[PDB]
């Protein structure tokens, strides 16, 4: 009651082409990180044209609690590219009433870790995972985020 | 006892039978000596030697005097002559020169000798096939076998030399190798479990590098054994003489010199805000000299303690102060008397015992890391020539294993993080161009697609290009690497991906950004035999349309994929269109309708968006600069802030203003945005407010050269 | 041994076989829980508990069942169910509240209840004389004998408890006996050392708080005392239960303890680097509860660690840390959810606690790096009554030690570095009457000339005002100080040594910059009675001719007299010079003449000096801002580098310009330069190269407001 | 013999009134750091101010020894100021020769022991010993340097 304050996450991640879900719920350390940025790479044109907008973007999460799943993941014991859904509450400060849910909505994932601890003292599990926002070049990509509180 | 020494000739008889037992060591820690003499001495890292606790005859100081005076030399018996040339062999080789008091200019040797560290992977195979001479042998074979992956192989190699190696009097080999032979079990632990949790999907598939009757014995054997107690199950006798190890049977002993590394790492962060100098050995030059040291000791002694993430984290950070501290040396603010004690600065030269460091050790986020805070463009990189033979190494390892069917995916997991990161550090050292047609090669075909998405392979390839030219062999390969690209691309749902959105647009990009005339003969063919029916085949390469003969451009201008609003902008991004008609401004009209219903739909579902090809943060910019004359754009106002942000500068508001947007603007527009006077006077507010509070340098560009 | 855990009943006596021992201790820290269960679970900073090593039942998983359901805690008998509540009330004072898969939000209190802690010395002053009841009770006081500095009979107190407690059977108060004889004697090994080598310059005499005849004893007592065995030694009994306090022994204590500062300090100061966002408790939460872990084992307990420079290492880099994350937080950008994820913050409030936490254990030093970067004005003060009560208790303290003739060495050797920085972080605070009267009362008077020169006085006296107004009885107390000051110039050899040169007049100029119509009395009085045979106090009198009565100034008029440089600077110090007459001017010339005559002489000798206070850089300033137009003065071109700058903007070299000049100067004169167009071009230049390289925001400051 | 090079010093210390004589071969810290700022002064008053030259300035100093003079250390063991002196050489760096001797002088010092300085474990000496530039009113003093290397 003196000085603290935590709060709650969740993570989901899911498969494409398939109502499998194979992973966690729970992010630990729920590092999430965008960035944006660009270069010199077009360092010259013809002129009279307009622009293009790279802006380079990147989008990089990361969970940590493991526990995957057992029926899911058996099924692929013997590449859609998955799909994220993030559940997260917001409440008002003025009452502090838990009244608005965030979602959101990554349709490309993109599982690249560095595949060695190798620590030299045993950890307690919890095996850190990064997360690279896949897209192609159709429409949409990165996220649609919904949001709660129609009170 | 050392009070009782007596005379000149018991002094080497004492020192011999400390330190000779160490010569089954090959290389000691200068301060670990501290602990076989009995904290006797206290060792600086800079070679010199200082009493702590010595109270008789300075059995040390006379042993350098022997050293210096040569007539002396010649009074001691062969044997005793040869004792002393048994001990002067041991101290050159360790780097501890003198006593203090009579401490010169010293210039310390720094050479690791360890093939490992070179990473030539090839000679390791030569060596291992052959027949043993010596059980010294047989323990350098078997960690061979550990820096190659082959985490099977070594185990039972490492069983064979426990059993031969206690049928003499040497316990040197049976401690070092039952702490690696724990440390690959360690290291079968993670993998085994890490492999079977993240594996499945990591690469696509599951991978059993480890036979289930290996992994059952392992848990068998080592199931009831605490490493805690293997110092303290050795004979009395071993406990004696090699006490220079005992740190290292537990992990208390990176701990121990990661702790040490905080308070130099406190005292050089403490010595910046300052701005104060350093007289005599500086506080930065002991972390330098302790960096090494803690790195040949592991590599020339075949340690497996080496390649441990716990060894990383130490390794990450002294360098990472380092390259700080020459940072902070080149920025110094002289007031009035640097110069006549630092003139002509000798700035700290990234040798190559500098690179396979930085190669080997950090991850591809952590090198980023270092460029926001650190100008390593400035830095010399000297040496070249052997940058180029490890570099050579790996752009011809790579091909090896991912040419032939058989992947060492044990190995897979150790190296790919190095072959990764080295290759982006290439961007800071001139490179031949022999050697360049290496690296480009292994870089652009064989290199695997699951850790480099075809939309971050640009972003390497064009590193390259900023120390180096293009060379027209250079274009031989980027030349083979599109021709391979698009022939892949004929299967009908064989999609690209990306984490840039890149994709093969801006391959040919950078192709014209460097030559003008490429007219790339086989993708004439391509185009000349296409028959028709190809939608995927056709819109892969009208993107590229900068790069195709005159007859396959109008061939292919027929039938080619309409105005359709995403061609419509690419179709502008290859120059097919140069100004807008209203046929293509009615197009755009379309896409703000389109948008604007989905965004009724969306505010009574309360959704927002956030989408990679928004073009509403175009669509303003080319209003503002005039390029569509079309007065509905108005009807727009209200749905993305960097819409209304352009198209309603008047009515603007601009606290809603997100200031990261300046930095993908180019000079053009940042020009005119500083023209006008409904976008000035506030615009100049917020780059003043972050540039106080954050070091965000883009921001002081744009404030200064544009906005003021 | 924990194969046979199956009964309900049996988990109770289990958890009451193991953690019962524990209950002699004040408190145990959280995260070592695990050694007590022999890693059968993992105990997170924050108190839930996950799965380590459990093959079986999980019997900490029942516990917390059982503290949900009211109906099955009825199942138990009365003494299982007293079994529990000793359990139960152990849970909730430990910080451990629930199982993670079942955690929601968690508020863990901090609370430290140690009265060394609160700076509360003279009520424990009155602890000590009361009689002893308990065994513990003598352990609790061999503290406060430490803590006040009376190292002497709290040696031989804890050598009175050793020989008392066996006899109860009590085994915790034995261990903890010892190690408070080990450290506690290495605290009075190092300060006889230090009394002699530096002390003695320190003090101006040698100064003995200890008797010859007990150091005698204490060497002979701890002689071949080796720490690490320590634990080892105790019986079996006490080894089975108190496994947990095994860490205490050696020193592995702290360096298992900052190590996990140093990587997690490598995350926090990679996230601020990378714009990430991060969920739930954040990276440096994990620092704070740490160090709220810390605070309470070494304090509650009572142990003698706090006050070894080890220990003051590691609250100084804890809250370092934590400090800066509040300084970057509190300034970077965001598209859209940023705000959305965590949309609020704790802003580091900074509570009454965390101002014992850095007015302790910091140096005056230390605090102003963290100075530089975080903007401490900008985080706000909590608990603005109780942070009163640490101050005005500190200025009773002063005044009780030194206005008595007792001062017991020990005492000022500890007390003075936590004083320091007490009165430093003072301004920051909102503080009340009474306490900015002590508090004034206690550092003009009392508190020591040496340790606070006359001249630093003014940095924290004139610092407390930024935030605190000058009331009239704040205004009564420092003209008292000047009363003092003039019943002490009467000494043959004063000068008033300073490090800052600032003197007794510069105090009362405070009052009236505030105060500007409050005409002294008593100074007047002091003057009129002075004759002109003892003239020594003319020198502080006309210096302090802003404050005197209109005949009291007469006096001055008569009295006194004005012939050289420092009689017109000191007399331009107060501005009662208007102009310079030609008397006057050629006054200035002749210094320049012998400057000159000194100027070739040396460089004949081929010497370069830099004078401190050389008025000569003052001697340019006055022609730029045309208080002097004689043109005689172009004669001395080329001596001082300040001075060029000034006289020739036509022919002057700026390869010599120094950077810091532009910091130093005031409003209206850096105007005047911004204004001229000779050298505005070149000024921008090297102005605008250090802003872009370098980081000192002052620079960024002063380009903006006035260049621009 | 690769790459490091390394350098050293001589540090002097003296009292005043009388050769009093105390000093370490070697400044090995040598943390010397000056500072120049200023924050805030001055009423604002008067139209013309004529002046304004407060420099306030701060120095520092830092040495190590062990060897703090047998004699007279022992002599009062059973105030007249310190002031020290900083001598060393530099070298031209196209030669690389010892052709100049580099000298440092201070008017007046007083030794700022922060007398709290124990530690948890025996360290080797080393004993950190900090000066501060010591002023009177008179004149000059501060830093003043002597330069050898004519040639």
């Amino acid at each position: 009651m003196k000085t603290v304050i935590q709060d709650t996450a969740d993570v989901y991640f899911k498969r494409k082409s398939d109502g499998k879900l194979v992973f966690t719920a729970e992010a630990q350390t729920a590092s999430f990180s965008q960035a944006i940025s660009e270069e010199k790479l077009r360092g010259g044109i013809g002129n009279k044209p307009l622009y293009i907008l790279k802006s380079e973007k990147e989008i990089n999460l990361t969970v940590k609690n493991a526990f995957f799943d057992l029926e899911w993941l058996a099924m692929t014991q013997g590449s859609e590219r998955y799909e994220v859904e993030y559940r997260t509450i917001a409440y008002n400060p003025d009452t502090e009433e838990v009244y608005s849910d965030i979602y959101i909505q990554f349709p490309n994932v993109s599982p690249s870790g560095e595949f060695e601890m190798s620590l030299e003292n045993g950890n307690a599990l919890a095996p850190e995972i990064k997360f690279e926002a896949l897209a192609d070049t159709d429409t949409d990509e990165m996220a649609v985020v919904i949001e709660a509180s129609r009170d | 006892e050392n009070k009782f020494i007596t005379k000149d000739d018991e002094v080497i008889d004492y020192i011999y039978g400390k330190i000779s037992p160490l010569f089954a060591l090959q290389y000691i820690r200068k301060i670990d000596l501290k602990h076989v003499f009995e904290y006797d001495y206290h060792f600086e890292v800079n070679g010199t030697v200082v009493r702590h606790k010595n109270k008789g005859f300075g059995y040390m100081e006379r042993f350098f005097e022997l050293k210096e005076s040569c007539d002396e030399r010649s009074k001691l018996s062969k044997k005793q002559y040869e004792r002393f040339n048994a001990l002067f062999n041991f101290f050159e080789k360790n780097g501890v020169i003198c006593m203090a008091k009579d401490a010169g200019t010293l210039n310390t040797s720094i050479e690791i000798n360890s093939l490992a560290y070179h990473g030539k992977y090839d000679v390791m195979k030569k060596f291992i096939e052959e027949q043993s001479v010596s059980i010294e042998d047989d323990y350098k074979k078997a960690f061979f076998l550990a820096c190659l992956g082959r985490w099977e192989e070594s185990y039972d190699l490492y069983s064979n030399i426990i059993l031969n190696s206690i049928d003499e009097s040497n316990g040197c080999v049976y401690y070092l190798s039952q702490i690696n032979r724990y440390r690959i079990y360690q290291s079968i632990t993670q993998a085994v479990t890490q492999f079977n949790g993240l594996g499945l999907l990591t690469f696509g598939r599951h991978y059993k590098p480890f036979t289930d009757e290996f992994l059952a014995r392992i848990e068998r054997e080592m199931t009831n054994f605490n490493i805690d107690d293997l110092f303290n199950g050795m004979p009395f006798e071993f406990q004696k003489k090699y006490k220079i190890l005992e740190f290292l049977s537990d992990n208390q002993f990176l701990y121990d010199d990661t702790v040490k590394l905080f308070e130099l790492t406190n005292k050089v962060r403490s010595e910046m805000s300052e701005g104060s100098y350093s007289f005599g050995m500086s506080s930065d030059i002991v972390v330098l000299l302790r960096l090494y040291d803690n790195l040949r000791f592991l590599y020339e002694n075949c340690l497996w303690s080496v390649s441990f993430h716990e060894f990383h984290q130490y390794i990450r950070n002294s360098m990472s102060l380092l390259i700080e501290k020459a940072e902070y040396e080149r920025t110094r603010d002289i007031d009035e008397l640097g110069f006549s004690f630092f003139g002509k600065k000798s700035g700290f030269f990234m040798e190559y015992y500098d690179f396979v460091n930085i190669s080997r050790h950090f991850k591809i986020d952590d090198i980023k890391n270092l460029e926001r805070s650190c100008s390593i463009d400035k830095i010399r990189f000297g040496e070249q020539e052997k940058i180029e033979e490890y570099l050579v190494g790996i752009a011809e390892e790579i091909t090896k294993q991912f040419s032939a069917n058989g992947m060492n995916v044990v190995f897979y997991t150790q190296f790919i993080s190095e072959a990764k990161a080295a290759l982006y550090f290439a961007k800071y050292v001139k490179l031949s161009e022999e050697g360049l047609g290496k690296i480009v090669k292994a870089l652009l075909f064989y290199f695997p697609e699951r850790d480099l998405d075809i939309g971050k392979r640009y972003v390497w390839l064009e590193r390259l290009t900023k120390c180096n030219e293009l060379p027209k062999s250079i274009i031989s390969i980027i030349d083979d690497f599109l021709v391979l690209q698009a022939e892949k691309h004929i299967d009908q749902n064989y999609s690209e991906v990306s984490s840039n959105g890149l994709y093969s647009r801006d391959y040919g990009a950078l192709i014209k950004h460097f030559e003008k005339n490429f007219i790339s003969k086989r993708l004439s063919e391509i185009t000349l035999c296409l028959t028709q029916d190809k939608q995927k085949q056709i819109d892969f390469l009208f993107k590229l349309l900068p790069l195709l003969s005159t007859n396959a451009k109008s061939h292919l201008l027929s039938f080619k994929s309409v105005e359709n609003i995403n061609d419509l902008m690419n179709g502008i991004r290859i120059g097919l269109i140069d100004e807008f008609t209203p046929e293509h401004e009615e197009l755009i009209i379309e896409y703000l309708e389109t948008r604007k219903v989905n965004y009724i739909v969306e505010k009574e579902k309360g959704i927002q968006t956030f989408s990679s090809n928004d073009y509403m943060s175009t669509f303003g910019i080319w209003y503002f600069l005039e390029e569509i004359n079309n007065s509905k754009m108005e009807e727009f106002i209200g749905m993305d802030d960097q819409y209304d942000f352009f198209v309603d500068p008047e009515n603007f508001d601009y606290k809603k203003f997100i200031p990261s947007w300046l930095k993908n603007y180019n000079d053009k527009l940042l020009g005119k945005i500083a023209g006008n006077k409904h976008m000035k006077h506030h615009v100049i507010e917020v780059l003043k407010e972050r540039v106080k509070n954050s070091n965000d340098k883009r921001y002081l560009e744009i404030l200064m050269n544009y906005f003021i």
